[PDB]
C-alpha cells in the first residue's frame, strides 16, 4: 500500500501551486487579450471620421 | 536544456522513491524470517536437555 501510494495520490503541495499559476496566467492572459482588442480603433482615430 | 535536465530529475526521484518501496518490502520480508529463525532457536535451545 505505502509503495502503490508513491506512484498515486497526486502531491497537493505542488498542486495548489500549480493552480494558482494557472490561474494567474489566465487573469492575465484574459486581460492583455482585452488590452489587445482596444488597439485597433486607432485607425478610427486616424481616419477622423 | 533546462527543461530536459529538470524533466530527467524529477522522473528519477520517482524512481528512487520506488527502489525505496521496494526495499521496505524485501526488509520487512526478511525481518519476520529472522523472527521465525529466533524461534527455531528457541526451540533448538530447549531441544538439547537429556
Amino acid at each position: 500500500s505505502e509503495a502503490q501510494s508513491r506512484i498515486q495520490d497526486a502531491d497537493y503541495a505542488t498542486e495548489v501551486s500549480n493552480m494558482s499559476k494557472a490561474q494567474i496566467i489566465q487573469q492575465a492572459g484574459n486581460s492583455v487579450l482585452a488590452k489587445a482588442n482596444q488597439v485597433p480603433q486607432q485607425v478610427l482615430s486616424l481616419l477622423q471620421g | 536544456r533546462f527543461t530536459s535536465n529538470i524533466k530527467g530529475l524529477t522522473q528519477a526521484a520517482r524512481n528512487a522513491n520506488d527502489g525505496i518501496s521496494v526495499a521496505q518490502t524485501t526488509e520487512g520480508a526478511l525481518s519476520e524470517i529472522n523472527n521465525n529463525l529466533q524461534r527455531i532457536r528457541e526451540l533448538t535451545v530447549q531441544a538439547s536437555t537429556g
